[PDB]
RNA sequence: UGAUGGAGGUAGAGCACUGUUUGGACUAGGGGCCCAUCUCGGGUUACCGAAUUCAGAUAAACUCCGAAUGCCAUUCAUUUAUAUCCGGGAGUCAGACUGCGAGUGAUAAGAUCCGUAGUCGAAAGGGAAACAGCCCAGACCACCAGCUAAGGUCCCAAAAUA
RNA sequence: GCGGUCGCCUCCUAAAAGGUAACGGAGGCGCCCAAAGGUUCCCUCAGAAUGGUUGGAAAUCAUUCGAAGAGUGUAAAGGCAGAAGGGAGCUUGACUGCGAGACCUACAAGUCGAGCAGGGACGAAAGUCGGGCUUAGUGAUCCGGUGGUUCCGCAUGGAAGGGCCAUCGCUCAACGGAUAAAAGCUACCCUGGGGAUAACAGGCUUAUCUCCCCCAAGAGUCCACAUCGACGGGGAGGUUUGGCACCUCGAUGUCGGCUCGUCGCAUCCUGGGGCUGUAGUCGGUCCCAAGGGUUGGGCUGUUCGCCCAUUAAAGCGGCACGCG
RNA sequence: GUGGUGGCGAUAGCGAGAAGGAUACACCUGUUCCCAUGCCGAACACAGAAGUUAAGCUUCUUAGCGCCGAUUGUAGUGAAGGGUUUCCCUUUGUGAGAGUAGGACGUCGCCACG
């Protein structure tokens, strides 16, 4: 349905693919929060950077 | 005395399976027939596989243990 | 022990990681010496262990050397700077990874076997333990 | 001894082709039926 | 990023090929011993033994096999905002270390040479006593406000003698 | 510096696209073929067993087994037995003008190419053929030679001389090729730079080296361990021989000696002790111990070393191989 | 049923055994004919239909070999971490090779003669 994603970890010192994933999700500064649909693609992005974000319904 | 080596020849597949290519596009560079020319595909003097006509590239398996490339126009 | 022939005079040192691919069980002899660590073993070390084992056994029974030093290693003499190609071959080794049964023995009572294998282990550079046939 | 040679059209004397041959294997002048672009037909070309 | 389809022979593993290789069985055959010498036919070492077979290993330049990843592509899907091309202006061509995969080295070096990611370079701040390259984290400013990261809470020295 | 290398092809390194370095590990090329090219038709190998004159392991012949273990001009990889391998017939497509589109790529180049036209070879036809199973066998421009040419032709006609097209002359191999043309000494030297780069010392590393250990075959009359200890294995030290090139080349003075020492202990003497193959006197080995002491000469620049004569002893090392 | 002819990874093969020729296919008889053997009418080519299923070929049985091969486990590994860091370990996702359960002595078409 919905996913509220908040960036809890810095992007410094991370692979460019992970940085691009965060940017594609549209998160900015740390603690930046966004809300996205629960698509398979979106959930895949969340899984890719799971160690940097926290997700709520 | 070692220290000699030739220039790499950039062999391999030059078009993706399911990609649309113009006629005469090079699909696969190879030494010998590592992959065989299929439908609408010709093989060059140096074993290079190219598309005869515009179409979508498909890598199939020719029988038990051989691969093959065909181009199917849409 | 040295191979009769080699395809290539020089060879990569290689890498040892994980359990040995095969030979982790005793096949021929009643008892065997199993390596608990991974390490190169030189033909000199193999020979020393074999001689110690046979001498204690009084040539009573049979001994198998499961490992063989296929690999070769080179070196550079003192005072030689880096570069100018790989060094000349110096010695032979067997890359032994933990779990390998380096030696086997049969035709001897258990206590004799254990003592003989103990002497061989002290000759080898790897930590070892005794393993009985199944 | 393999050498580069020129095949000339006998009809018009035009040095149409370049090839090579082993002199020992073919002591005498080579002769081939080749297309002469000037005369636009197949003619006898002999080495020069 | 997901889905789908592909190209390829690496890690691993395997011995079907090629090398390296162990033990057993058998033996072509080679050996010295005597008889027989026209050196002819035995009889021998558990003499040495090819090839075969059984069992067991091994490989950057072995492969019957073969991933994870990465890569190419799709009028595809979700999110996002860059990509091309044309022109003006450059600087750069001494790199460093750290982690990972290799070579060289001695499986030495703060060594050397690549691949790969990060950081420094060109990055202040917190931690690691001090400590470019490690861990946390990117300073437009003001505040004698608050919450946290790494790392910590007996005193130096903020916070558990929890 | 000496040696090696310089362009091109193949493999590994190369981390399953491609690419990817080292004075990394292996080999090849500077051609060959008038068929070893094209096409049509046809054919299938290497070895093994068995049999068989010369003939023997093995020449030639036959049957059987035999999927590739052969061959593929030439290195390797890939590929090929529906052949790309082998034989025969005819032939010269080892053609001319091109060329959609691709790969590769800084450029120059390099690679592949259906298809169109002209005119052909083979085949009944389909159709195949713009060299060879594929990937090396090569060299820019300038300059010159040769052939062709409906091009130009300094008032005009010619000519001279050029252009265009085709092709030849490169170990220009230091192979993107300085010039048509070129070797050395310098301690008589000089300048501009570098700690980007060596020698001294420091740093890292510890292969080597010194020292200490493990196992214990053995020697020791018997007896592994009083003493010594093979074959092997594990560490410590940072005094050796080395490796790297991190500070210093807008200067960090190098051996030995003298003066002055100071520190470490793996202790040379003195002190304490265990074991002894310790009767005693001497010793051997090990443990604790760094408080003090630990020499005067001959030779040599010497350190070192030998020698002479002593001593309880004539320690080993660090301190920029301490100290200009 | 048999003969042509194809498609699908040999699950289609190999080995072994058994049955059949009505037609058909085969062997089979010959070399006068076109045609041929680097010798041979063995082959290829042509003419013919005496005999035989003996072989080939078709059909059938056979799991001996070859072939295919689930599940489980493990090796490896992407990602995130840890450790005493030439190596090793945890979480998470993926997941072989091998060994096996088993599968399989083929199937899907078209034509002609029966
Ligand atoms: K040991
Ligand atoms: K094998
Ligand atoms: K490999
Ligand atoms: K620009
Ligand atoms: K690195
Ligand atoms: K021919
Ligand atoms: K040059
Ligand atoms: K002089
Ligand atoms: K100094
Ligand atoms: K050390
Ligand atoms: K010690
Ligand atoms: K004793
Ligand atoms: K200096
Ligand atoms: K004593
Ligand atoms: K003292
Ligand atoms: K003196
Ligand atoms: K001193
Ligand atoms: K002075
Ligand atoms: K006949
Ligand atoms: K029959
Ligand atoms: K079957
Ligand atoms: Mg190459
Ligand atoms: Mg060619
Ligand atoms: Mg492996
Ligand atoms: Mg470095
Ligand atoms: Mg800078
Ligand atoms: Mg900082
Ligand atoms: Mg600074
Ligand atoms: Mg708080
Ligand atoms: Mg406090
Ligand atoms: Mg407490
Ligand atoms: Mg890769
Ligand atoms: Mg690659
Ligand atoms: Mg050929
Ligand atoms: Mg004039
Ligand atoms: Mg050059
Ligand atoms: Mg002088
Ligand atoms: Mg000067
Ligand atoms: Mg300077
Ligand atoms: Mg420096
Ligand atoms: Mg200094
Ligand atoms: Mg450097
Ligand atoms: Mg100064
Ligand atoms: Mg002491
Ligand atoms: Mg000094
Ligand atoms: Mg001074
Ligand atoms: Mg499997
Ligand atoms: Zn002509």
């Amino acid at each position: 349905a919905e996913l509220k994603i908040t960036l809890k970890r810095s992007v410094i010192g991370r692979p460019q693919n992970q940085r691009a994933t965060v940017k594609a999700l549209g998160l900015g500064k740390v603690n930046s929060t966004v809300t996205k649909p629960a698509n398979e693609a979106i959930k895949g992005m969340v899984n890719t950077i799971s160690h940097l974000v926290d997700v709520e319904e | 005395s070692n220290g000699r080596d030739s220039e790499s020849k950039r062999l391999g597949a030059k078009s993706a399976d399911g990609q649309t290519v113009t006629g005469g596009s090079i699909l696969y560079r190879q030494r010998g027939t590592k992959i065989y020319p299929g439908v609408n595909v010709g093989i060059g003097g140096d074993d290079t596989l190219f598309a005869k006509v515009d179409g979508v590239v498909r890598f199939e398996r020719k029988g038990r243990d051989k691969k093959q490339v065909s181009v199917y126009p849409v | 022990l040295v191979p009769k022939r080699v395809k290539h005079r020089r060879e990569f040192r290689g890498k040892m990681r994980g359990e040995a691919k095969g030979g982790k069980e005793v096949a021929f002899g009643e008892w065997g010496l199993q390596a608990t660590e991974s390490h190169w073993i030189t033909n000199r070390q193999i020979e020393a262990a074999r001689i110690a084992m046979t001498r204690y056994m009084k040539r009573g029974g049979k001994v198998w050397i499961k490992i063989f030093p296929h690999k070769s290693y080179t070196s550079k003499a003192i005072g030689v700077r880096m570069g100018k190609g790989k060094g000349a071959p110096e010695g032979w080794v067997s890359p032994v990874k933990r779990g390998k049964i380096m030696f086997e023995i049969a035709g001897v009572p258990e206590e004799v076997a254990r003592e003989a294998l103990r002497l061989a282990s002290h000759k080898l550079p790897v930590k070892t333990k005794i393993v009985k046939r199944e | 001894m393999r050498v580069n040679i020129t095949l000339e059209c006998t009809s018009c004397k035009e040095r149409n082709y370049l090839t090579n041959k082993n002199k020992r294997n073919n002591p005498d002048r080579l002769e081939k039926q080749k297309y002469c672009p000037r005369e636009r037909k197949v003619t006898l070309h002999r080495e020069t």
